RNA sequence: UCGCCCAUCAC
RNA sequence: UCGCCCAUCAC
RNA sequence: GCGAGCAAUGAUGAGUGAUGGGCGAACUGAGCUCGAAAGAGCAAUGAUGAGUGAUGGGCGAACUGAGCUCGC
């Protein structure tokens, strides 16, 4: 029992919820698909999934107030550590049947969890290599309008500069969820993001910066744009 | 001649590599040693590595020099595996030894990373 | 110069037009595995030469791996992941590839990611002849149940059964189309029915004879379609498997002593014949040079071993053991020979299993 | 319908259960390959489903996988013995992903016979 | 059923050839077990060669039929190896038993080799 | 001790 | 219903 | 401040948790073993420590059952 509506963002949902609440949501890619167990919503000729913002940094980061979403219908995107996705996999609901998304995964086990959902799931395309090594995928992916990075590995910074480089257009964007443990475990979480802050600013103009508190703490998202 | 010595090294900056292993001994944070030199070249943030020239097979040490060409660090290398050992402060041989904190050795490794990266390009 | 990419391979000159591009003539999945991993391949052997008859000698490629082995094997190769013909290619596939490029990237690259885990089972003929009795006994248990789906749906609208005859297409329709009144012209066309079919059926929409199912009795048997739509994925699970596990072949002596090991024991004996004739007394002091001789013309004591003294475990051992394994060697490495030789199936790693259970009650007794 | 369907579902309830007993004689006959102890151990079908579900390869064991799924210390007293010393073979990692998949949609079924048996009733 | 039989028998021949195992132990010469059955195979020494129906892996004994067309020596099969081990007197299995002399028992072995040279043909 | 991604399910 | 510590045997 | 409504034929408490599979926060990094003992052999091209399975003693552990709600 529910009512659903658009959101602020083309391609992303809102549902009402009987506990008298706002939750973030995607009509589902193929209807009748499940991707991650989830809470799943019947409407009248059509099918949406929730976005779980209790265990999605993604989701979280809209709950937090995020100004600057550049993923929208018909587009290219990379997304880098994706395994599959409570928190990512919503991105080819959003882009839909017109647009395309590369799934890179440096994990040596789930990225095998995505194989089976894009024999409907046909706007993915799935690649194991190293994100921090962006020559590992070179033969499988194109240059595209987005690049997503979420796991916060301690090289996260060149994961976006270099994939960057290769693969980001002119007048394309970038987003990155970073934690401060995988650079120092000592020093200040704020100070470690002035850090990353002034290297991003050494490639990119900066245009967004978000602290995920009270969800998850230590880590914080950027959003950028390639001029 | 190993394959892994691919520039040449002059009568300079050797031997404040050596140095910059021994002060950094008692006053940075340190590993020697090929294996634990891969893993600290791999992961955090080395500052500096040092090969020896006599490294024998040649094969062991051979991964350094592109293991650090993916990673933007600089290498150096020092005539002798025995020297290296003891440069480091133990009685047997070394064949590599990996900077993780300079301590003393700050300004002595931005003198060789200054004068290495003009002398291979 | 050169860039790497699934629709062939590719080369570009310094002002970024097209020059030549070739298509693979290995499966592409296994010809981009090497690639990516940075080892060349005869069709990128073959667009060098082109390269070079045409008259270009500056091979910068993408990649610094892939430039080794080139210039390694002799090649006049160099590195730029940003050169020119990465920087067009992958920029604007339209111009080279055609409008449909994004299915030849789909179809090879989810093919590579499913096959990047490496596979050693240990008896693995016998361990796809069960996947084998699996297809048999998957598809006798979809038989049985549609059987039961077929007389509970005909008490409902009989007049489908004699009409969609083929199991799995009855199946759908009970799954996605369910309660009789839901049929209409569109939802029969989104199942996949041709007009020749779509005449019938919608003719008994005004005039079937069933009795009435109720809206949470057609659940039941929805939810039995439903699962049934799961045993016809599992029946795509084992033909995946059986597509992949049964062109394995693997040597057993190769994997219980060791190749080099296993291919010198086979000239000592005269030939893998003789490996497969002879008994584990004789095969326990093949080639033992001198120390056999004198065993023979002078009369000494028996030589412990032969060659097998280099297997992996009697060369580094303490004397306690060292003829013990050699005598249990000899008889397991007797059976290894006949498998390879009479019989051709794999079961190296229960041979290895057993030598391992004789080596630990050696440890155990002594 | 509805006088019909109480056969129709009472028929369906042991066809299901004869289809679970032949897909697990299937897993029982095919997972002896790699840990055969468990076929005179465990004579409950849905435990060696679970089993094979939740352990997928047999070198893998511990007590949790074990006592969470309600085997008493008198079964584990057996299984953790066998590591080694089993009487069966070694499947891989690789291959076993098959019968991990089997036996998840084997759990599916004991769902369908408590679907059913909640239809009998009604 | 094994892959090494050449010809087809009922319990004719194969249960006298049992019993010509249970009286040739302790009035003539006599060996058990495949290596040893392969040692008299081979040097030829075995006037006839008894091998079980149920060994497992099957491969262990598939040399000795071809063997003994090399060599020319008749050979026969039994449909169990521990009931050919306890012929052998022994408390373990047997997969195969060779006859060396047949003390007593020469014209019932006479009658075998006889009668299997019969089969191969 | 402390985090990050992952399938499937709940109170 | 479940975990943790110490002492101890076989490989 | 005082009253009002509901309730042992059931008031209160909680948007949060379960089960399964990897990765990351720089594994230890030099000792060991034989010898009467100086000594000798092995070791940063990795000494040593960190296993799995089983046997024995000890230590500890967590739903309530009436409150909830309001007008001026």
């Amino acid at each position: 029992m529910v009512e659903v509506k658009k959101h602020k963002f083309p391609g992303v949902y809102v549902v009402i919820d009987d506990d008298g609440s706002e939750k973030i949501a995607t009509k589902n890619l193929v209807p009748g698909q499940r991707v991650y167990g989830e809470r799943v919503i019947k409407w009248e000729g059509e099918e949406y999934r929730i976005w779980n913002p209790h265990r999605s940094k993604l989701g979280a980061a809209i709950v937090n107030g995020l100004k600057n979403f550049p993923i929208k219908p018909g587009k290219s995107v990379l997304y880098l550590g994706i395994a599959s996705g409570t928190t990512a996999s919503h991105v080819s609901d959003i882009v839909g049947w017109e647009g395309k998304i590369y799934g890179i995964e440096f994990s040596p086990r789930v990225l095998r969890e995505l194989v089976p959902i894009v024999e409907e799931r046909r706007n993915i395309i799935p690649i194991l290599g190293d994100a921090t090594k962006p020559e590992e995928y070179r033969a499988l992916v194109t240059k595209v309008d987005v690049i997503f990075e979420d796991v916060a590995q301690p090289t996260q910074a060149k994961i976006l500069i270099d994939n960057a480089k290769a693969y980001l257009k002119r007048g394309g964007y970038g987003m990155i969820a970073v934690k401060s443990r995988s650079i120092d475990v000592t020093k200040e979480p704020e100070q470690v993001f002035k850090e990353v802050e002034r290297e991003l600013s050494e490639y990119f103009e900066v245009i967004e910066r978000l602290n995920l508190e009270p969800y998850e703490k230590d880590h914080a998202l950027f959003v950028v744009r390639k001029p | 001649k190993p394959s892994y010595v691919k520039f040449e090294v002059p009568k300079e900056l050797a031997e404040k590599a050596l140095q910059a292993v021994e002060i950094a001994r008692d006053t940075g944070k340190i590993r020697k040693g090929t294996n634990e030199t891969t893993k600290a070249v791999e992961r955090g943030q080395a500052k500096l590595v040092i090969i020896a020239e006599d490294v024998d097979p040649e094969e062991i040490v051979a991964h350094l020099p592109p293991l650090c060409e993916e990673k933007e660090i600089p290498y150096i290398y020092v005539p002798s595996k025995k020297e290296l050992g003891a440069a480091a402060g133990i009685e047997v041989a070394a064949a590599s030894v990996a900077i993780i904190e300079p301590g003393k050795a700050r300004d002595l490794v931005e003198e060789i990373a200054m004068k290495v990266k003009e002398l291979m390009k | 110069f050169i860039s790497e990419n699934v629709r062939g391979i590719y080369a570009f000159d310094e002002n970024g037009n097209l020059i030549e591009k070739r298509y693979f003539t290995d499966k592409p999945e296994k010809v981009l595995d090497q690639l990516l991993k940075g080892e060349i391949t005869k069709d990128l052997e073959e667009l060098l030469n082109s390269l070079k008859e045409k008259g270009y000698d500056e091979f910068v490629f993408e990649h610094p791996e892939l430039s080794r082995r080139a210039k390694e094997l002799g090649f006049s190769a160099t590195t730029e992941f940003p050169n020119i013909a990465g920087e067009r290619l992958r920029s604007n596939p339209e111009e080279f590839l055609g409008e449909n490029w994004f299915e030849e990237y789909y179809k090879v690259g989810v093919a590579l990611t499913r096959m990047r885990i490496q596979e050693q089972s240990g008896a693995r003929d016998k361990m796809v002849i069960q996947a084998i009795e699996a297809l048999d006994d998957v598809d006798k248990v979809i038989n049985l149940l549609v059987a039961r789906l077929r007389e509970w749906y005909s008490l409902h609208f009989p007049e489908l059964d004699e009409l969609l005859p083929k199991h799995p297409q009855y199946v759908a329709f009970v799954k996605t189309v369910g309660h009789r009144d839901n049929i209409n012209e569109e939802v029969l066309r989104e199942l996949g029915l041709s007009e020749e079919k779509i005449k019938k059926i919608l003719e008994a929409k005004e005039k079937t004879m069933g009795a009435w199912m109720d809206q949470t009795d057609i659940e039941v048997v929805r939810q039995l379609a439903e699962e049934i739509d799961r045993l016809y994925q599992l029946r795509k699970k084992l033909e995946d498997y059986i597509d992949r596990a049964m062109d394995d072949v693997a040597p057993n002596l190769k994997a219980l002593v060791g190749a080099k090991l296993a291919a010198r024991l086979i000239s000592l004996a005269g030939g893998l014949r003789e490996l497969a004739m002879m008994p584990s007394s004789t095969i326990q002091v093949l080639g033992a040079e001198k120390a056999l001789f004198r065993h023979l013309r002078t009369g000494a004591k028996p030589p412990k071993h032969g060659v097998i003294y280099q297997y992996p475990a009697i060369n580094r051992s303490p004397w306690w053991q060292r003829g013990k394994i050699a005598r249990a060697l000899a008889g397991k490495l007797a059976i290894a020979a006949r498998v390879d030789y009479f019989s051709g199936e794999y079961i190296a790693e229960e041979l290895k299993k057993e030598l391992e259970a004789r080596i630990r009650e050696i440890k155990e007794k002594y």
